[PDB]
């Protein structure tokens, strides 16, 4: 049964690699966008994408310990590593959230040029896809404190690693083609 | 309440639209007064609103999409007779305000709301039978899917009701529905539409994908599945790789029209041909989706009526997955005239030719497997044939537009238009009814009346000629798509042809309503004994013509291609089993619906810029969702007394028939 | 139709265009037509109702037959791929005409449900009508001052588009002198009906250069972007008009007033 | 998996962010090698997160984990390569 479920879950993330790969194909096309604004190397830090990169990473490894955890029949170890990984995930979108906001009250909104439009359109996506694994997570620690670990509960959690696995890979790509090809 | 909605919203002074409204009105208003009068909607909430078994929410799109097909061709009538009036130098009576409303409603409802819910319709139906499976391998996301087309196809209907419609045509091209240059809310209803529309799809087609694959009968391996649910899953596999294009690009135009974004403006380094290209790479794997199930029928339909083995069994699989493999490097054969090198133009052309030899291998499969066997001129035969002989026309023509020679002055001309009607008549509703009426006694327990049903398909096809072949010459002549006012006097001839070639279909249609009818009036007459009532080759007909909400009892076992047709040649097709067992099935779920109404909430504040009432749509939705998340009273257990039941009355009816 | 738009063009890339539309057409022909042939032919001869025909219910494969199937569709499709290349590098819209004659430049803007048109070399201006000498290669550079639409003479040849802030190139020439109609291919709006030109082959140059002074005559002059916006107004069904004076750099400027 | 293919994992995961990270921030080397050596960490700390982290095996689900993955790669190397090219060509034949 849990099989079914897991197998779905991939296509579903493979059918969310295709709606990924159509905003890179968009970025690209309109990463020159820009007329009279600014560009990918007067904007991008490299230090605050290295410090998400890092936190993202973090939250990806206590995701996979947790997984770990689950395999040992322990629900205590499990809550702490969700617990953990959860306030990686929330430290990575509070980063992304402020950097949003400084660009948006600079003036640099996604209404200024083509380039910040679908630079916006790729990182709030990406955020939006990070933080429905997070409330994904809640709800799942939400579930296991008053559930156990059950076959349902284990289908779930294997479907949230498939999911937060991809995110963080997706990450790599982005920062590899956005932020730090762009400020080359 | 709020946002641009008002007084002023609706059209008091229009009256063909107030007419329309009135009917619709009045028909919803009869049809809920009869089902309180008959007390059935405690049965219809608990038997098909609520229904997770996979035939119910197939009847349930053949029945949105007939309903649909009814708007659709009052649309088409109102365009051509409109034509026909502007051609004799008359004002005729639909300005173009209300006609390009017409045009763009008429092709998103007959492309998104009448084709993909009957096709759907008819894999939920056939598919999990034909495999020897029980139920799908996710009932509750079919539910919602199915809801969520509901869904798409009430905003639709509601835009007429209340604003207006998008006025950009069927695909909404970016300079025209941008923000700058169609102010109105109708782009909005047809990006929300389309978005809740395509999410249901995305979700039928992962469901279809792992069911065919990972619960399949046993001893059935992929080459001896039947060549329908190779169709249906190479048709899922296009949906699955290529419905996030048409989410994200109808997302980029609605960030752009909210939020005053640059992604296809004209201006502040916005490029605008980036829309056309990402909506074709979505648009021609869609085509695709509605022509690779009905080949299948056709396919199930040569051999049930040919009485002998499909020929080329291996060839047509093969053929199948080529055309899901090259439909993906095509798409730019859309625009040959966007400005594109002649190297690029060159390479598309070819490509756009190269998937022509599988549709020509497959055709030639189904012509020689009429080759030496015993041809039954019933309805579904018919409708074959005709298929067939329509559908090389057109496909003749596609290949001859799909020359960037041909396609320089043959673009946007009445000829692109004959050829996509051509096609689409001929492959996708002509399969559609085939289907219908192949597989109505699997649906009922009826068969349907066959002089209505040969009288319909006679008038299509007869009509189809007559209504398209005259868009042939007149693209020929040079007059573009979309004309309303002052049209050249030299297109009125042709166009008078047109519009008697419409009547015709009008007639067609109308005889298929009748047919309907008579089948439900005469049902008592015409009810199917045996659950075999064509000798059906695939393991679907081994069932009771009403079959149970458990497919099978015991789950059969096959050996060989045709898996029922050997059974009966064995001698071992109707085998009281030993004993027996309590069958695991899914529980009936009302949170479809709920999700589906916070949706419709949701998409109908997006559109008149209810902030406050979107925001709580959302917040219902998510609410549902993770409130069905924590039940886990999901599914029950069918016990051995009701099988042996059912399986001892279908028996009973076996025996006494035969 | 025989005496069709298409079918009996007046210019030279129509003929070329409606010759490969035939050799298509017969290209077609020797598959489709036996596919339709031998539908009616098995479903009549091989019906329930004879008695005498051959039945066969458990033939269903044949590797002669599979080989004669996949072979005639592979070799119409290499015939007519290698005939699309040849033409697709031959009938290139972005492409000089091959003639003695040096070709004519006119510039369309397609505004909002009109088309102006602009002569630099003659520096005229003109709204819904164009003229050239006929046996004279013309030289069509096309934009949109707003919502995409598509330049197309049916009789003359090939169609293109019009975006904003973009110049597509486009060739095209006349081999009879006469009046040819124009229209949009692209829908653009309520007014997309009212996009109607008559394109004017004239016999000789001498009828040209009466018809360049005849335009000269005009009271109206377009020397500023001001009188460009003034009549880039929404406005439907517009009657021809001429214009004498035209600022030198009018695309240019057109094409920059989106950045691009 | 074991904790020890985690482990491993994150640490080259550590090693192909960081080199690129400092080798971009100091202008190391020519740009063409900055950007085909950043591309070439990326696509192996890519195959490593789907290794270690996401057991891409293909023994799982009869080989359907290989066969999906492999199919939608290539669809997404026929889109995007598809809508550069197009875009490249479409630009360069509007310039004035
Ligand atoms: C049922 C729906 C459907 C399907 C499956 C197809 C499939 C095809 N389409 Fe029609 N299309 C359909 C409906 C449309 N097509 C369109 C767009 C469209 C365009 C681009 C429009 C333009 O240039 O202006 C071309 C050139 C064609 C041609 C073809 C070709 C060559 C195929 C091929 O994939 C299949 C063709 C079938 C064949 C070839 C069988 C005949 C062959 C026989 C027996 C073999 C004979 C052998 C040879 C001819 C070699 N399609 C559009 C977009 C309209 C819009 O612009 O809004 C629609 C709705
Ligand atoms: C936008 C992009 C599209 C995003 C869609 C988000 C939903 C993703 C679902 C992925 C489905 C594949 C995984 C299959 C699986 O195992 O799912 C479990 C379940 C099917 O199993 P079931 O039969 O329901 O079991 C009984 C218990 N329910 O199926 C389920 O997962 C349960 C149903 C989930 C669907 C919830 C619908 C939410 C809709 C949100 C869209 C918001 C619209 C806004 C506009 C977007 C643009
Ligand atoms: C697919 C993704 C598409 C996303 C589209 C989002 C559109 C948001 C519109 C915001 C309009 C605006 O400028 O704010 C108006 C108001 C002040 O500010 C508001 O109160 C805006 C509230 C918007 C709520 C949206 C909730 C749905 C998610
Ligand atoms: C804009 C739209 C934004 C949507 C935000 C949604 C946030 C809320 C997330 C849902 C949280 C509840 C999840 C409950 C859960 O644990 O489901 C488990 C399920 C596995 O199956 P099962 O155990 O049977 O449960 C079925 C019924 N829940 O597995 C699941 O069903 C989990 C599926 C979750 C997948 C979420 C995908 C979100 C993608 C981002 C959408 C935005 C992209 C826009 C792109 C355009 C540009
Ligand atoms: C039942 C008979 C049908 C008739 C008589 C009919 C008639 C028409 C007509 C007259 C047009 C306008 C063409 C023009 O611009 O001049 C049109 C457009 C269209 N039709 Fe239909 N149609 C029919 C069935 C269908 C079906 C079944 C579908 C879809 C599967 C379909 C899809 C479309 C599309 C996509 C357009 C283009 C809309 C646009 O240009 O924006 N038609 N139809
Ligand atoms: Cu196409």
């Amino acid at each position: 049964a849990g099989g079914t479920k897991i197998f779905g879950f991939w296509i579903y993330l493979m059918s969310d690699c295709i709606l990924f790969s159509i905003l890179f194909a968009t970025y690209a096309v309109l990463v020159n966008g820009t007329a009279g604004g600014p560009t990918g190397k007067d904007i991008f830090e490299l230090p605050f994408v290295l410090v998400e990169t890092f936190l993202l990473l973090f939250s990806s490894i206590t995701y996979g310990m947790a997984a770990i955890a689950m395999y040992k029949n322990n629900k205590s170890q499990v809550i702490s590593w969700l617990a953990l990984t959860w306030l990686f995930g929330a430290g990575f979108i509070g980063m992304e959230i402020y950097e949003f906001h400084h660009l948006i009250v600079n003036g640099m909104g996604p209404d200024r040029s083509g380039f910040l439009s679908a630079f916006f359109a790729l990182v709030g996506t990406h955020g939006l896809h990070v933080t429905s694994g997070l409330i994904w997570m809640a709800v799942l620690m939400v579930q296991i404190a008053r559930r156990g670990l059950t076959s349902t509960n284990r289908t779930r959690i294997m479907c949230l690693s498939l999911f937060w696995h991809f995110l963080d890979v997706v990450w790599i790509c982005v920062f590899t083609v956005v932020y730090l090809m762009g400020a080359m | 309440m709020f946002g641009k909605l008002s007084l002023d919203a609706v059209p008091f002074h229009e009256p063909i639209v107030m007419v329309t409204i009135a009917g619709i009105i009045l028909g919803g208003l009869a049809l809920v007064g009869l089902i309180t009068y008959f007390g059935k909607w405690t049965y219809l909430w608990k038997e098909w609103l609520t229904s997770v078994d996979h035939k119910r929410l197939g009847i349930m799109y053949i029945i949105v999409a007939i309903v649909m097909l009814l708007r659709g061709f009052a649309d088409a009538i109102m365009m051509r007779s409109q034509q026909a009036l502007a051609s004799a130098g008359e004002a005729g009576f639909l300005p173009p305000h209300h006609y390009d409303q017409i045009f763009t409603a008429h092709g998103v409802i007959m492309i998104f709301f009448v084709a993909m819910p009957f096709v759907i319709g008819l894999m939920n139906l056939v598919v999990p039978l034909q495999i020897g499976a029980r139920d799908v391998a996710f009932p509750f996301l079919n539910n919602l899917s199915f809801w969520f087309t509901v869904v798409g196809v009430i905003l639709v209907n509601v835009s007429l009701g209340v604003g207006e419609f998008a006025q950009t045509g069927w695909l909404a091209y970016p300079p025209l529905s941008g923000i700058e240059y169609s102010p109105g809310v109708g782009v909005d209803y047809w990006i929300w539409s389309l978005q809740l529309s395509g999410i249901g799809t995305t979700l039928t087609g992962i469901n279809f994908f792992v069911t065919i694959l990972k619960m399949r009968a046993p001893g059935m391996t992929m080459f001896k599945m039947p060549v329908f649910t190779w169709a249906s899953l190479c048709a899922n596999v296009l949906i699955i790789a290529s419905f996030p294009i048409l989410t994200v690009t109808v997302a980029l135009l609605t960030l752009d029209r909210y939020l005053g974004t640059h992604f296809f403006t004209n201006d502040m380094g916005g490029n605008m041909m980036m829309y056309i290209n990402l909506i074709w790479a979505w648009g021609h794997p869609e085509v695709y989706i509605l022509i690779l199930p009905v080949f299948g029928v056709f396919s199930e339909i040569a051999a049930t009526f040919s009485r002998k083995r499909l020929f080329g069994y291996t060839s047509l699989v093969w053929a199948t997955v080529c055309i899901t493999v090259l439909s993906f490097i095509v798409w730019l054969h859309h625009f040959f005239t966007m400005g594109a090198g002649a190297n690029v133009n060159a390479f598309f052309g070819i490509t756009t030719m190269i998937i022509a030899i599988p549709t020509g291998v497959k055709i030639f499969n189904w012509l020689f497997t009429m080759y030496q066997g015993r041809i039954v001129f019933h309805s579904a035969m018919l409708w074959t044939i005709g298929f067939i002989v329509t559908f090389s026309v057109g496909g003749m023509t596609g290949v001859l537009l799909a020359v960037p020679g041909a396609d320089f002055v043959l673009h946007n001309s009445l000829f692109l238009i004959a050829h996509f009607h051509n096609v689409i008549i001929g492959g996708v509703v002509f399969g559609c009814f085939a289907g219908m009426t192949y597989w109505w006694p699997k649906a009922f327990g009826f068969k349907l009346n066959e002089t209505w049903g040969k009288r319909a398909f006679w008038f299509w096809i007869i009509g189809f000629f007559v209504a398209f072949m005259p868009l042939y010459a007149l693209g020929f002549m040079g007059m573009t798509r979309r004309l309303s006012q002052q049209i050249d006097p030299q297109f009125h001839t042709m166009l008078m042809i047109a519009a008697s070639g419409a009547v015709l279909i009008a007639l067609g249609i109308l005889c298929l309503v009748i047919q309907m009818y008579v089948s439900i009036r005469d049902r008592d007459q015409n009810r199917d004994l045996t659950g075999d009532p064509w000798g059906g080759r695939t393991l679907e007909w081994a069932t009771s013509s009403p079959p149970p909400f458990y497919n099978f009892a015991v789950v059969p076992h096959v050996h060989e291609r045709d898996a029922f047709w050997e059974m009966k040649e064995k001698g071992e097709a109707y085998k009281k089993p030993d004993h027996y067992e309590e069958i695991h099935m899914p529980k009936n779920s009302g949170a479809g619906i709920v999700i589906a109404a916070f949706s419709t909430i949701f998409g109908f504040a997006m559109i008149w810029h209810i902030w406050w009432l979107a925001i709580v749509g959302f917040a219902g939705m998510i609410i549902t969702w993770i409130v069905k998340s924590f039940d886990e009273d999901v599914d029950y257990y069918v016990p051995v007394a009701e099988i042996e039941k059912l399986e001892n009355q279908h028996f009973d009816e076996i025996t006494k028939a035969g | 139709g025989c005496n069709s738009a298409l079918l009996d063009p007046k210019g030279q890339i129509g003929l070329e265009q409606r010759s490969l539309i035939l050799t298509a057409f017969g290209l077609m022909l020797i598959v489709v037509i036996p596919a339709i042939l031998m539908a009616v032919g098995f479903a009549w001869k091989y019906r329930a109702s004879n008695k005498d025909a051959k039945y066969s219910p458990n033939w269903s494969h044949s590797n002669k037959v599979e080989a004669v199937v996949w072979t005639v569709p592979i070799l119409i499709i290499i015939f007519l791929a290698v005939l699309t290349w040849k033409t697709t590098h031959a009938l290139e819209p972005s492409k000089p005409l091959a003639h003695d004659e040096k070709p004519i430049t006119i510039e369309v803007v397609s505004m909002d449900w009109k088309w102006f048109f602009i002569y630099p070399e003659q520096g005229i201006a003109t709204v819904n009508e164009i003229a050239f000498p006929a046996n004279t290669p013309v030289y069509f550079k096309v934009t949109s001052n707003s919502v995409m639409n598509s330049f197309f003479i049916p009789r003359l040849g090939s169609q293109i588009y019009a975006m904003a802030g973009m110049q597509t190139r486009l060739h095209l020439i006349a081999n009879e002198p006469g009046t040819y109609d124009g229209i949009s291919a692209s829908y653009s709006g309520p007014g997309f009906s009212g996009m109607k030109f008559k394109a004017i082959a004239t016999p000789d140059r001498a009828a040209f250069d009466q018809w360049v002074a005849k335009a000269k005559q005009s009271p109206n002059t377009m020397s500023d972007m001001a009188a460009f916006e003034k009549l880039a107004a929404p406005s439907e069904y517009n009657q021809v008009e001429y214009f004498s004076n035209v600022k030198p750099d009018l695309f240019a400027d057109v094409i920059n007033k989106f950045m691009a | 998996g074991s904790v020890k293919t985690y482990m491993t994992g994150f640490i080259l995961s550590i090693i192909l962010t960081v080199i690129p990270f400092w080798m971009v921030m100091t202008g190391a080397a020519s740009p063409a090698v900055i950007l085909g050596t950043i591309l070439a960490m990326a696509v192996v700390q890519v195959l490593v997160h789907l290794v270690c982290f996401l057991h891409m095996n293909t023994k799982s689900d009869e080989g359907w984990n290989m066969t999906a993955f492999v199919f939608t790669v290539l669809i997404i190397a026929i889109l995007v390569v598809g809508s550069i090219w197009i875009m490249w060509n479409l630009n360069y034949n509007m310039m004035m």
